[PDB]
């Protein structure tokens, strides 16, 4: 995260550290959703390009962090997942679209002050919040500049911006299943989400009844934080059908 | 960089 | 899990089941038009 601040003991219950066992490294970013399934971006789990294409035997689930590199003994829970399902229609071909997975995790984690699902919108939930103006909240681990790392979880509240300004802003086909935020050069404002970060979540909290709800997932941007560019995440109410669909079907 | 995750998580 | 999440979710255990405000949820609410 990019001009964020240091997060709260429990401020995102619901972050989850996508832990890489050998060599023994922070992959990405994922949410708690239920006691027993994560969200995060498909982008993380497999990328040809890069040759990267993790099974459930490579990761380990880390939830109630707020420090980085330590192990919070007594705080954190460490799970290893069951399966992991990527979108059918995922494209990593061309722009990431469809960057969503979940995976299922072994055993449930029981929920403490520190560990504590988020909610995924409904369609009406998602017709008043996503709005160009409205802020959001993303939360990681990642890195703190483009080109160093945070000893503890970074929290930024970014506003997100109108279509037409995301599309204009890149070269690459923006798609319904996506969304774009962030501070506009004019705005003397700044902060992004960067490498390290993908995965995680992009929140927002109903004023209609206090929840928090996951509006989106960092999937990319072009660097971290570079003026005239924007966080692209993916949009969560979009890809809701699917989510349903994989949780009730397994 | 990371501090050392018990054994039990590895397996 | 599905819609509206998972029945006590989105609710912190540290802030809004105690009533506390974290430090910068205020920025949210009130680009929200504001909200309250
Ligand atoms: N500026 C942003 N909004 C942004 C957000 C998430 C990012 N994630 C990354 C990223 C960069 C290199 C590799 C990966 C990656 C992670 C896991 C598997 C494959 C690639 C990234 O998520 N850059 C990112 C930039
Ligand atoms: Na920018």
């Amino acid at each position: 995260i990019v001009e964020g601040s240091d997060a709260e003991i429990g401020m995102s219950p619901w972050q989850v550290m996508l832990f890489r066992k050998s060599p023994q490294e922070l992959l990405c970013g994922a949410s708690l959703i239920s006691d027993r399934w994560v969200l995060t971006a498909a982008h993380c789990l497999l990328y040809p390009p890069w040759d990267k294409n993790f099974t459930e035997n490579d990761l380990l689930v880390r939830i109630g962090k707020h420090s980085r590199t330590r192990y919070e003994r007594n705080i954190e829970k460490i799970s290893m997942l069951e399966k992991i399902y990527i979108h059918p229609r995922y494209n990593w071909r061309e722009n990431l679209d469809r960057d969503i997975a979940l995976m299922k995790l072994k055993k449930p984690v029981a929920f403490s002050d520190y560990i504590h699902p988020v909610c995924l919108p409904d369609r009406e939930t998602a017709a008043s919040l996503l709005q160009a103006g409205y802020k959001g909240r993303v939360t990681g681990w990642g890195n703190l500049k483009e080109t160093g790392q945070p000893s503890v979880l970074q929290v930024v509240n970014l506003p997100i911006v109108e279509r037409p300004v995301c599309k204009d802003s890149t070269r690459i086909r923006i798609t319904d299943n996506m969304f774009c935020a962030g501070y506009k050069p004019d705005e003397g404002k700044r902060g992004d989400a960067c490498e390290g970060d993908s995965g995680g979540p992009f929140v927002m909290k109903s004023p209609f009844n206090n929840r928090w709800y996951q509006m989106g997932i960092v999937s990319w941007g072009e660097g971290c934080d570079r003026d005239g560019k924007y966080g692209f995440y993916t949009h969560v109410f979009r890809l809701k059908k699917w989510i349903q669909k994989v949780i009730d079907q397994f | 960089d990371f501090e050392e995750i018990p054994e039990e998580y590895l397996q | 899990t599905f819609g509206s999440g998972e029945a006590d979710c989105g609710l912190r255990p540290l802030f809004e089941k105690k009533s506390l405000e974290d430090k910068t949820e205020r920025e949210l609410l009130e680009s929200y038009i504001d909200g309250r």
